[PDB]
């Protein structure tokens, strides 16, 4: 049986559980290609159903997603509740190494769910984001307010009536929106934002962005303080809003590929490689051997540009300027490979529906050679200079620590997850893309998440990469770049040159776009950042009925008030310049 | 029925084969040769299934799904690992031979084989030898051809030949140098080879019209619209591209024109990218012509109107019903004449007398091809109402359809069908001044003037029935032909009577009605078709006014000092120096219209109105059925200098500006309510389509598809920011692909055919509800009116004989599918089409005249000498000369005139 | 189809012949030597197979030119890998039932006896490595294995 085949996942020993506790008639088991059992709760249940995964045996502990589907144009929906509106949360038993996705119906009118919250605290900001976007209504939230937009926006983009392209300018509008950026601070009300007790007026309320010094992005952060220590504080999102989802709407399977590589711009082929991942799931393609080392050796090339990056930025913000010019040549280095065979610098778009889009170049193994001779001495270089010097450890160490019990209830994954001392990476896990033939390791933590812990294990990362791209350079098959499939998006390109079958077959792909039959795929992949996901819904068309894109800086940025509660500004910095967050993954 | 499609239960309809049966339940199965139209002959062999005996049974048999019966308890597999390997295995067996030719083919994007190379999963390329080459043919001016690519699957002979009665296509050498054509270069003598574009699943007949401006059809911008170039009504889809029509294509309406037009409304589009058309708002100062926009333009109309002391309107059949019902409200009720003269009205009016208050069912264009006898009295179908000719010819198959049904042999099995049926048919009986485009399928044809085919059909009423005026005069030859007739119609279970206003004879229409009435009073299923000559005749004539003539002679005696002339070139209706006179006694002549008449030389102001791909309106066609078409395009948008308004919208604002001196434009669904609120016999014309605020689960209906391109380029080259998208709200429809065109979706109004996997015209199979059906949420268009309790009573005007007189000449009207619309002649492409301007003489006639075939002749009308070259016309009864309708220089009101001084220049 | 000297003590009858993996016919048999090569036969039988097509239905037209072709480049052994496969799959679906009339079954007979009888003189016409694409200067081929 293949992969990407469609399984109801009834033996999975959870719908047994479920059967047992709340009855064969309670749920719906729905057959994906997600690769996790799909099932459909009744909404006055949705919470036994969560208490009850929550109190298990080996239990479901990390809410991994929560967002919305508008089910209205959804024309194959065979063996489904009839929906309007649904809901879904995806949960994750590290345990069972398992997750389950539970499915909520809403009617049109019936637009609210009880909230998720007493369960799970990240769900606040996915509640928010699915009210935002959807106009669900969640009871029970303590504040339901607009996370992606502004408070004065009319309408909820990520419904089907909704309008994806952009309206017409008007200074009108941003005089306006000046005039209320100007009285911001002087009617600003903690009662909007969630905060109590605002002005005892011993506390003051400081704003921190829009535009930060720093290449993570522009946000900002209200805090309340008492003198120099932080009590609450909320941070403020969606100026990096690009309507990613929205767009994927409106493109097709191949065309939005571009479109994936902004998404944590660090990333690049890092963030194609769930998207093309989930596409030939719903294509049903298993691409060779030759494009899953490819694709291996791209991710963990840029993945080293992300986490040399990141480790410079650390060192930048803890006061020392000059390492970040060195790596910034290493990362030219990273970048004339990248070029030479993708031919772009920051957004290859190179990884394709079934393979990738040209033949290695010939002499690429002559410029992974050079950057593997490169690389450790520079590392090292990098670690004696910065981060074994006392003043960063005294800046870093024991700043916003935090335990596996507050990661896994905050969905934290990445270096953070890791540093809490909880394995659980997906390339061992739940491998992908072929990485059980590299032989590599995964570096955790003693069990508490520090700055310095968590910029330790990255550079781990950074050497396991190096590994992973010697064995890539050492081990290369001789064969095809793209897949033996008639969905193989574009086709080779000397058939498409010269037969006739391959050029049609290029010609209604190219423009019309490929066919994907009706499912729903889910890839989850370890990023250069976190853990990242594409769940893919596809009604039959040659565009996504739905594109949803879980990524980690969310979690991240949602878990910045429960760690700092009680700390200095200056931890707050230090702890924002160790997360590894772009403004993009969070607001996407 | 109960059949099993892999595994799954389903029922059917026992009499369908099962490739429509599983394509109607929304399974795919590949096909080539089969067409919903024109039945199942098992050639492409593409459609394979694999059939099973019974519920336990694991071998199977590769069967045709075309050619194999959906019977009660089938069993087949569609998803079978032989069954797809055999289809990819047929794909590939075409794609040996096929051209590298699709970036510079026209059925790129819309090819059916291409999506069929794809769903087959068929992109490997074994096959390493040569490709068979064909040289082409010139077809014509608007069919392309190129024989390279064709995959030898009989559609084109098929529906050329069986459906269309064509004569001049044919197929030709054998085992694999099969070549679809002409016997020789020429062009395609037949009125519906415009068809063959959509028919051919491949790009071997592809629009020539369409490929001089060609683009993709995901790069178009569709809308459903009506055409316009006759009274028939059919729904188009008109596709555009960078500010210009670029092409129509056939939309499918199961009651009207299911997947046929007819070569006028298919290639007659080119008007609409004239250059000369007005732009803007244009008044003429002296010998200046100063442009104003649309608001000064209001304003000044507006103050010289008001200075007038009668202002009069003149209407048009072109115009829609809401253009007519504005400037009848801008002049008001009593001042408002219909463009048409007194003979056209009054045979216009009784047309519609006879279709709503006869008591005789008037059919749709679909239900004429279920008829068991045929009359056509007076008009000539094939060349003013070509679908229903077509509708007709499928009438006289069903005698065959008839005789197979009777030995128990499907409906679908076309090649037994015919086979069975060798050469019998329905009756067909052809009146006209000449020979027809029907004859070759006529059971009679009845060469003779007017007044001969008037008689004719009054003495088969009095044969008919007892109690209708007889004819005395009738010669034994005719009688007998007249006792045929009658028995052929007696004997008929569903009889139908075709006439129509194109006759130019009120007499040809009473004998038609009379015919009808005699088969209603002995029982017989009889229905009544009147053809009109306009698109919205129909409406003009229900709406109703005073005649042309009226008009004039109101301009003519000082009594109006303002007249608004609505979409008419006043020529066709009236003569040219009258007109002349009248207008430039006028101190105030205003024309809206969007093509440039000659009228506009002495108009004082030019209103550049809207033709129908910038317009939304209604318009009734002949059998009385209301349609709404919508716009196309914006022609702001790409030049936004350019003021181009909707008739409709330019009267009621000057209504306004009139009235309060305020500038309302409107919207499009004030005008409906008004016209619904007005005028009681057009308060259907609601139901045609629903209004602006019609939504699709809360979002507009797009006008374009889905990967419509060049967004932020194609406007790039005049200015680098993109402008506004153009908002539409008088219609539900968008000017965007931000819309649903779902072939679920819950509407009626479909401007393109498009589904996943399915790019060509055959995604209309996923729009029906069953495959060759109606639509799914049924077709657009609401009938006025429906048929009367009680009819008429017979017409006893009988009509002498034709008399011809010396020294003058009757008037025979000759008319041409080109050439005579008038529209469609300021077509560039139909100049090529066009006859040469003739004048048909009988041998006796010329012989006695000293004429011989070729030689000019000038004769002079309303003190005008024309010239025209004789062509004899052995067919044409003495003392008639035959004149072509509607072409250059001659007036449609001339059939049936007498003419003077016909002699040799 | 073709029978081998095994198959000469059988009577000519219908079902005898039908249950040896041939046809009784018209019951004019015809025989063939040593010194014929099979291939040219073969080749011979499906050039008038081919040729005497009338063109209807696509499996019979489209199919068996490309037989004789493959059987042309085997006489002069230009045979390539996949073509005794493609032989053998054009001979399953043009059997009976696949095309529109008994011609192309009739036509296939030969084909398959002679490929199940004298499999060795078919193998013997297959010399070059099978190429169906060129080289495209800049653009690097999907070598496929
Ligand atoms: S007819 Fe179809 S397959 Fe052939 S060249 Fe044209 S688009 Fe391509
Ligand atoms: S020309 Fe077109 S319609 Fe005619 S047989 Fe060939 S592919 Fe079919
Ligand atoms: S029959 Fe009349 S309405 Fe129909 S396509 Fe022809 S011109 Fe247009
Ligand atoms: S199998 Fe028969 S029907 Fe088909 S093309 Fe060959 S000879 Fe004609
Ligand atoms: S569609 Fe049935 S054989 Fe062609
Ligand atoms: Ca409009």
């Amino acid at each position: 049986e293949p992969a990407w085949q469609t399984r109801d996942h009834l033996d999975d020993p959870v719908i047994g559980e479920l059967r047992n506790r709340f009855g064969p008639d309670a749920f719906t088991v729905q057959a994906t290609r997600t690769g996790v059992p799909v099932v459909w709760i009744k909404r006055e249940q949705l919470l036994e159903v969560g208490d009850f995964l929550k109190k298990l045996p080996k239990p479901y502990v990390m809410l991994f997603d929560l967002h919305g589907m508008d089910e209205r144009l959804r024309t194959h929906r065979e063996g489904l509740p009839a929906a309007d509106f649904s809901v879904f949360y995806h949960l994750i038993s590290i345990d069972r190494n398992r997750d389950i996705m539970l499915k909520v119906a809403l009617a049109e009118n019936d637009l609210h769910v009880p909230t998720f919250t007493k369960l799970f605290p990240n769900a606040n900001w996915y509640e928010r984001e699915t009210w935002d976007l959807f106009g669900i209504t969640f009871d029970g939230h303590p504040n339901l307010r607009r996370i992606m937009m502004p408070q004065t926006w009319k309408g909820h983009p990520l419904r089907k009536d909704y309008p994806a392209r952009a309206t017409e300018f008007s200074p009108f509008e941003l005089t306006k929106a000046k005039q209320d950026l100007e009285m911001e601070a002087l009617t600003f009300k903690p009662e909007e934002w969630g905060m109590k007790r605002g002005t005892n007026e011993d506390f003051m309320f400081l704003n921190l962005g829009p535009n930060h010094p720093s290449a993570h992005g522009a946000f900002r952060i209200v805090l309340q303080l008492d003198g120099e220590e932080i009590v609450d504080c909320v941070p403020d999102i969606g100026y990096h809003h690009r309507g990613a989802e929205k767009m994927g709407e409106r493109q097709s399977w191949h065309s939005y590929i571009p479109y994936t590589d902004r998404i944590e711009y660090l990333g690049g082929c890092v963030n194609e490689m769930p998207y093309v991942l989930a596409v030939e799931k719903l294509a049903g393609i298993t691409v060779p051997d030759r494009v899953n080392v490819i694709r291996v050796m791209l991710s963990e090339l840029f993945r080293i540009n992300s986490h040399l990056l990141y480790i410079s930025t650390f060192i930048q913000d803890v006061g020392a300027m000059t390492p970040v010019f060195f790596a910034f040549t290493d990362r030219q280095k990273i970048y004339d490979l990248v070029e030479a065979i993708t031919g772009f610098r920051m957004h290859p778009a190179w990884f394709r529906i079934g393979g990738v889009a040209h033949d290695l170049p010939r002499g690429w193994d002559r410029l992974l050679r050079e950057f593997l001779d490169w690389m450790p001495k520079r590392l090292a270089s990098y670690e004696k200079a910065a981060l074994q010097n006392t003043i960063l450890k005294g800046r870093s160490q024991g700043v916003a620590a935090y335990g596996a019990k507050e990661a896994l209830e905050w969905g934290t994954t990445g270096a953070g997850l890791r540093a809490t001392g909880i394995d659980f990476d997906v390339r061992k896990a739940r491998p992908y893309s072929g990485y059980e033939n590299f032989d590599f390791e995964i570096p955790v933590g003693g069990g508490v998440s520090d700055c310095y812990t968590r910029v330790m294990l990255k550079v781990e990362e950074l050497r396991q990469s190096l590994r992973i791209l010697e064995q890539c350079l050492n081990n290369m098959p001789e064969g095809p770049f793209k897949a033996d499939h008639p969905l193989t998006t574009p086709p080779p390109k000397e058939r498409t040159l010269q037969h006739i079958e391959t050029l049609i077959t290029h010609f209604l792909q190219v423009s019309w776009g490929p066919v994907m039959p009706a499912n729903e795929s889910f890839q989850m992949i370890e990023a250069t950042k976190g853990i990242n996901s594409y769940y893919l819904t596809s009604d039959g068309s040659t565009m996504s009925y739905r594109t949803r894109i879980r990524t980690p800086s969310y979690a991240h940025l949602q878990q910045i008030p429960a760690a700092i509660r009680g700390s200095l500004v200056s931890d707050l910095i230090v702890y924002l310049g160790s997360i590894d967050f772009v403004m993009s993954d969070v607001d996407r | 029925a109960t059949i099993h499609v892999d595994g799954k239960e389903y029922e059917v309809n026992g009499a369908d084969n099962l490739l429509e049966a599983c394509l109607s339940l929304g399974l795919d199965i590949p096909y080539f040769c089969w067409h919903p139209a024109l039945g199942s002959v098992g050639a492409c062999r593409q459609c394979a299934v694999k059939q099973y005996q019974n519920a336990e049974d694991t071998r199977g048999r590769l069967v045709m799904s075309c050619m194999t019966p959906a019977s009660d308890g089938t069993f087949i597999s569609i998803d079978d690992e032989e069954a797809k390997q055999f289809r990819e295995s047929v794909v590939e067996w075409l794609m040996t031979n096929h051209p590298h030719d699709c970036p510079v083919c026209e059925e790129g994007g819309n090819c059916h084989l291409q999506d069929m190379t794809v769903m087959t999963g068929h992109s490997f390329r074994r096959y390493r030898f040569t490709k068979r080459t064909h040289r082409n043919q010139d077809l014509g001016p608007f069919i392309s051809h190129e024989m390279n690519r064709c995959i030898a699957c009989y559609r084109c002979v098929r529906y050329y030949k069986d459906y269309a009665g064509g004569t001049d296509l044919g197929v030709y050498g054998a085992h694999d140098n099969v070549y679809f054509g002409r016997p020789e270069d020429g062009t395609l003598e037949s009125e519906f080879s415009g068809n063959l574009v959509e028919i051919c699943p491949t790009g071997v007949f592809t629009d020539k019209t369409h490929s001089e401006r060609y683009n993709r059809k995901w790069d178009m911008q569709f809308a459903p619209s009506i055409c316009q170039q006759c009274s028939i009504g059919c729904n188009i889809s008109p596709g555009e591209r960078y500010g210009e029509l670029r092409r129509i294509e056939n939309r499918y309406n199961g009651t009207v024109n299911h997947y046929f037009l007819c070569d006028r409304g298919r290639f007659g589009y080119g008007y609409v990218n004239l250059k000369d058309r007005p732009r803007q708002p244009v008044q003429r100062r002296g010998d200046d012509f100063i442009t104003l926009n649309a608001e000064q333009a209001m304003q000044g109309a507006a103050d010289i109107l008001r200075q007038s002391k009668k202002v009069i309107g003149i209407g048009s059949p072109r115009a829609s019903v809401e253009s007519n019902f504005a400037l009848r409200e801008l002049v008001g009720e009593e001042n408002f004449y219909t463009g048409i003269a007194h003979g056209e009205q009054e045979r216009l009016q009784l047309a519609l007398k006879v279709l709503r208050e006869g008591g005789i069912y008037t059919p749709a264009l679909r239900e004429i091809e279920s008829y068991d006898a045929v009359l056509v009295l007076g008009e000539d179908v094939t060349q003013t109402g070509a679908r229903v000719a077509l509708a007709v010819r499928q009438a006289v198959k069903g005698k065959a359809r008839e005789m197979a049904a009777a030995q128990k042999v499907a409906d679908w099995q076309i090649a037994a069908i015919l086979n069975i049926g060798q050469r019998a048919k329905h009756p067909l009986f052809v009146t006209n001044v000449d020979d027809t485009r029907l004859d070759d399928i006529a059971a009679w044809t009845y060469r003779a003037p007017v007044e001969d085919q008037a008689r004719l059909g009054f003495a088969i009423a009095h044969a008919l029935d007892n109690s209708a005026p007889a004819v005395d005069g009738i010669e034994p030859e005719l009688q007998s032909k007249i006792d045929v007739i009658v028995q052929a119609l007696a004997g008929a279970k569903k009889p139908l009577i075709i006439s129509g206003t194109n006759a130019g004879s009120l007499e040809v229409i009473q004998a038609a009605a009379n015919v009808a009435k005699a088969l209603k009073g002995r029982g017989a299923d009889v229905g009544i078709t009147m053809i009109a000559r306009s698109v919205n005749s129909m409406g003009l004539g229900i709406m109703g006014g005073g005649s042309l003539e009226e008009a004039l002679t109101e301009l003519e005696t000082g009594r109006a000092d303002a007249v608004v002339v609505l979409e008419n070139d006043l020529h066709r209706h009236a003569s040219a120096t009258r007109v002349n006179a009248a207008l430039a006694k006028a101190p105030l002549v205003m024309v809206v219209d969007h093509q440039r008449t000659a009228i506009m030389e002495n108009a004082h102001l030019v209103l550049s109105a809207a033709s129908f791909a910038e317009s939304d309106g209604t318009v009734i066609n002949n059998e009385g059925r209301a349609q709404r078409f919508f716009q196309v395009y914006d022609p702001a948008y790409y030049d936004s200098k350019t003021v181009m308004l909707e008739s409709w919208r330019w009267l009621h604002s000057l209504h306004s500006t009139l009235l309060s001196r305020e500038v309302d434009w409107t919207q499009l669904d004030h005008v409906i309510d008004a016209v619904v609120a007005k005028i009681p016999e057009l308060a259907g014309i609601k139901d045609a389509a629903p209004d602006a605020t019609f939504r699709i689960r809360g979002q507009k209906l797009a006008r374009e598809p889905h990967r419509y391109s060049g967004r932020t380029a194609m406007r790039a080259n005049i200015s680098v920011h993109e402008p506004r998208q153009p908002q539409d709200i008088d219609t539900m429809f968008t000017f965007s692909m931000e819309g649903n065109n779902q072939p679920t979706a819950h509407r009626s109004q479909v401007p393109f055919a498009w589904a996943p996997g399915w790019n060509s015209p055959q995604a209309w199979n996923k729009f029906q509800d069953e495959v060759g059906g109606k639509l799914r949420f049924g077709d657009p268009g609401v009938r006025l009116f429906e048929t009367s309790e009680n009819g008429l009573d017979y017409f006893t005007s009988v009509p002498a004989r034709f008399q011809p007189q010396d020294g003058k000449w009757r008037i025979a009207p000759y008319y041409h599918l080109f050439g005579s619309d008038e529209l469609s002649q300021r077509a560039p492409v139909f100049q090529s089409r066009m006859p040469q301007p003739y004048i048909k003489l009988n041998p006796a006639d010329a012989a006695k005249l000293g004429v011989n075939a070729g030689t000019r002749v000038s004769f002079s009308y309303d003190g005008n000498t024309v010239t025209l070259p004789v062509e004899i016309a052995e067919g044409l009864t003495a003392g008639q000369v035959g004149l072509p309708m509607g072409m250059s220089g001659i007036a449609p009101v001339l059939a049936g005139a007498h003419l003077e001084d016909l002699k040799e220049a | 189809d073709f029978l081998t000297e095994a198959h000469l003590d059988l009577p000519m009858e219908f079902e005898s012949i039908g249950k040896a993996g041939s046809r009784l016919g018209t019951a004019l048999a015809m025989a063939v030597d040593h010194e014929i090569n099979m291939v040219s036969l073969v080749r011979n039988l499906e050039e008038f197979f081919a040729r005497e097509s009338c063109g209807w239905c696509t499996p019979c037209r489209d199919g068996l030119p490309w037989s004789v072709k493959i059987l042309r480049a085997l006489e002069r052994g230009e045979g390539q890998p996949g073509d005794i496969e493609t032989l053998e799959q054009l001979c399953r679906f043009l059997g009976p039932g696949k095309t529109f009339c008994a011609h192309a079954p009739g036509a296939v007979e030969p084909l398959q006896s002679a490929i199940k009888y004298f499999r060795e003189e078919f193998e013997a016409g297959i010399k070059q490595p099978f190429s169906n694409t060129h080289l495209i200067n800049g653009i690097q081929p999907n070598l496929l294995k």
